């Protein structure tokens, strides 16, 4: 069918058909340009005319231009021969290799498993850092999601996790990069070349790489997620594959939805977005999921705008995580990295008949003594300490050494901390915890605890301090 | 109080000698000490 375009605003193209009018998500072709121009069909305004919104600039477009039904969706070349390529929100490969010769295609707009399809198996997945392990730990084929305000920690705790976890991943990886920077995307293409997860020289590639960012219009980035998670979808159903999937940032899908949204002429909800919100992180949100058929263990990193945690968008995404990594700019400020919030991370899986009691014995201790320093904070602010009990001086100095032990060199942060990165087994982990709980670490100064791996090292760079 | 830890500090050795302690019998100068390495020994002023 061939419509033509009636009006265009920004990336919201309204487009008119005299027979056939395509259902809405059907993908048009526009005529008449230099490079292929998706118009993803959004709703039938009547009139025989649809609204749609553009996957690419609009600028040049004619009132009158003529507009093609494509017939179907966004369709995107999915199977192995995604691995180790670069490519698209249109699925078109962007790394100058050539097509993606794949033998099916898959529409990005798929439903959500069904219930009868949900898994609830609880694997811990142990990550090698010391806080998430401890306090708030990630499972197997879970939904993990790092919060963080500007420039906090989001990416390179990624980065961190792609190198302690995806890097040993008997299984792939998808890494999809929605509203974020280019140069991170080169910065990472070339380093999954370099450790040999992308390879072009043989198939051996574990890594499907997809993008979408802060270069694109609105439309593109509003895509983009559904794009590599269709890509995921694959691997889970149609080989009963173990996927790793990277998203950075899935808070630029919904920031992209309230740059359209009052295009589509909606009447706005709070704070200027879209009154579509939850539903769009919704039937988006469900379909990055572990299933019977195969598991998807997915890391999501969310932008809080102004530092805010009330903002809709963030506000809205808690719901759909097992384990949250809530990142601070204070912490991060005080110079402990990474900048986690030990009493605002949580996670469904922080069950003594899951971690043992053990390590929910520690966990709990860890946030009790940080809580109960955390209130007395207000006094010692005015007053210092002083004036503190000699019992509440002892929970401050453990607090303290905990708080500093809490944090840990990365290699992907080396270049920074000015320490060699650490990886600490969980079992380590429980213990210099539980040690620093119990008083076996009172002599030892502050400054010993912070940026380490393993107690035994706390204790060496005590020796050092003298 | 309100001057740090002046009292704090001699009752924390205040305390140590009573105990690696022979009789023992105390005096406290300025109802602070009175009030702080007391309860624990009244019956020892």
């Amino acid at each position: 069918t061939t419509g033509r375009i009636v009006a265009v605003i920004g990336a919201v193209v309204d487009v008119q058909f005299d027979e056939g009018l395509p259902p809405i998500l059907n993908a048009l072709e526009v005529q008449g340009r230099e490079t292929r121009l998706v118009l993803e069909v959004a709703q039938h305004l009547g009139e025989s005319t649809v609204r749609t919104i553009a996957m690419d600039g609009t600028e040049g477009l004619v009132r009158g231009q003529k507009v093609l039904d494509s017939g179907a969706p966004i369709r995107i070349p999915v199977g192995p021969e995604t691995l180790g390529r670069i490519m698209n929100v249109i699925g078109e490969p962007i790394d100058e290799r050539g097509p993606i010769k794949t033998k099916q295609f898959a529409a990005i707009h798929a439903e959500a498993p069904e219930f009868v399809e949900m898994s609830v198996e609880q694997e811990i997945l142990v990550t090698g850092i010391k806080v998430v392990d401890l306090l708030a730990p990630y499972a197997k084929g879970g939904k993990i999601g790092l919060f963080g305000g500007a420039g906090v920690g989001k990416t390179v705790l990624i980065m961190e996790l792609i190198n302690n976890v995806a890097k040993a991943h008997g299984g792939y990886s998808v890494f999809a990069g929605v509203g974020e920077r280019t140069r991170e995307g080169n910065d990472l293409y070339h380093e999954m070349i370099e450790s040999g997860v992308i390879n072009l020289k043989d198939a051996t590639s574990k890594v499907a790489l997809v993008y979408g960012q802060m270069n694109e219009p609105p439309g593109a980035r509003a895509r983009v997620a559904l794009t590599g998670l269709t890509v995921a979808e694959y691997f889970r159903d149609q080989e009963g594959q173990d996927v790793l999937l990277f998203i950075d940032n899935i808070f630029r899908f919904t920031q992209a939805g309230s740059e359209v949204s009052a295009l589509l002429g909606r009447i706005p909800s709070a704070v200027g977005y879209q009154p579509t919100l939850a539903t769009d992180m919704g039937t988006m949100q469900e379909r990055i999921t572990t299933t019977k058929k195969g598991s998807i263990t997915s890391v999501q990193a969310i932008y809080v705008p102004a530092d805010d945690l009330t903002d809709p968008a963030p506000a809205t995404t808690f719901a759909h995580l097992d384990a949250t990594t809530v990142l601070s700019r204070a912490i991060a400020e005080l110079g402990i990295y990474p900048a986690v919030d030990p009493l605002d991370s949580t996670s469904r899986i922080m069950d003594p008949n899951i971690v043992g009691s053990e390590h929910y014995d520690v966990a709990r201790g860890v946030q009790k003594i940080l809580q109960d320093y955390k209130s007395l904070q207000d006094i010692i602010a005015i007053l210092g300490m002083d004036e503190l009990s000699e019992e509440d001086k002892l929970t401050v100095s453990r607090a303290r050494k905990i708080q500093r032990f809490l944090s840990q060199p990365f290699q992907v942060a080396e270049v920074f901390t000015g320490h060699l990165g650490k990886l600490v087994p969980l079992k380590e982990t429980i213990k210099g915890f539980q040690q620093i709980l119990a008083g076996e670490y009172d002599h030892l100064p502050e400054q010993a605890f912070y940026m380490v791996g393993p107690i035994e090292e706390a204790v060496a760079k005590a020796d050092k301090l003298a | 109080g309100l001057c740090g830890a002046i009292h704090s500090s001699v009752a924390k050795q205040m305390k140590s000698e009573a105990a690696n302690l022979k009789e023992v019998k105390i005096i406290g100068v300025g109802d602070k000490i009175r009030s702080i390495l007391h309860r624990t020994h009244s019956d020892q002023f």
